[PDB]
């Protein structure tokens, strides 16, 4: 995350990170969506052009875990992979369209004041909260430049109008994603960055109080530079094949 | 379901430091 800012303890208990089990290496950034499921995006997972293709066992997950280097004992919890979902048309060739896996917990993880679950947008809270002007939440613990923090970074952008986005990148972008920025004259910046992939960007909704999981950090053309917001998987419209993955029958 | 809200804030009726400017921003 650039320019963004400490997280408080207990702002985003949903934050998941991805660890490579050996040797111990954060991956990327990951979220709580049940007490069993961890929403993440594909190419943390499969991208064949880095060499990058994880199975579960290669892999682990640490949640409730506010410090990189202190291990807060009854807080954080370390939980192995079951199996890994990677969405079917998932495009690793060109433009990362479907940038979206699910990964099943071996065990539940209980939930506590530091650990909790965000919420998948129904319909209709989509239709209200995705607009270009309103502001969203990302949150990671990749690199704070173009290294990484020792505590969570978090930054609040507002979501770019589509044709802004298209216009912004020579990449094929697709409905299924959508940017977020700051305009180059308007003071404040803020963007994803690497290490920050499969975290989420949430919304509150005005309507219940509750925090919405909209988008998972993607993509983007180098970090926070003007003119270049930077890009997440649409949740919503990829929901039906997280229902599938989660209902299977 | 049990989800997007935090034991330490909503659950106590405190908001965190930046959530305003979410709010704010729908208007
Ligand atoms: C895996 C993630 O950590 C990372 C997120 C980067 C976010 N950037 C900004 N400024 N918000 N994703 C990536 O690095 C992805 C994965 C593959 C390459 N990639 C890129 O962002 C490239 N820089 C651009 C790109 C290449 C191929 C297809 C789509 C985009």
């Amino acid at each position: 995350i650039v320019e963004g800012s400490d997280a408080e303890i207990g702002m985003s208990p949903w934050q998941v990170m991805l660890f490579r089990k050996s040797p111990q290496e954060l991956l990327c950034g990951a979220s709580l969506i049940s007490d069993r499921w961890v929403l993440t995006a594909a190419h943390c997972l499969l991208y064949p052009p880095w060499d990058k293709n994880f199975t579960e066992n290669d892999l682990l997950v640490r949640i409730g875990k506010h410090s990189r280097t202190r291990y807060e004992r009854n807080i954080e919890k370390i939980s192995m992979l079951e199996k890994i979902y990677i969405h079917p048309r998932y495009n690793w060739r060109e433009n990362l369209d479907r940038d979206i896996a699910l990964m099943k917990l071996k065990k539940p993880v209980a939930f506590s004041d530091y650990i909790h679950p965000v919420c998948l947008p129904d319909r209709e809270t989509a239709a209200s909260l995705l607009q270009a002007g309103y502001k969203g939440r990302v949150t990671g613990w990749g690199n704070l430049k173009e290294g990484q923090p020792s505590v969570l970074q978090v930054v609040n952008l507002p979501i770019v109008e589509r044709p802004v986005c298209k216009d912004s990148t020579r990449i094929r972008i697709t409905d299924n994603m959508f940017c977020a920025g700051y305009k180059p004259d308007e003071g404040k910046r803020g963007d994803a960055c690497e290490g920050d992939s499969g975290g989420p960007f949430v919304m509150k909704s005005p309507f219940n109080n509750r925090w919405y999981q909209m988008g998972i950090v993607s993509w983007g053309e180098g970090c926070d530079r003007d003119g270049k917001p930077g890009f997440y998987t649409h949740v919503f419209r990829l929901k039906k094949w997280i229902q599938k993955v989660i209902d299977q029958f | 379901a049990d989800c997007g809200l935090r034991p330490l804030f909503e659950k106590k009726s405190l908001e965190d430091k930046t959530e305003r400017e979410l709010l704010e921003s729908y208007i």
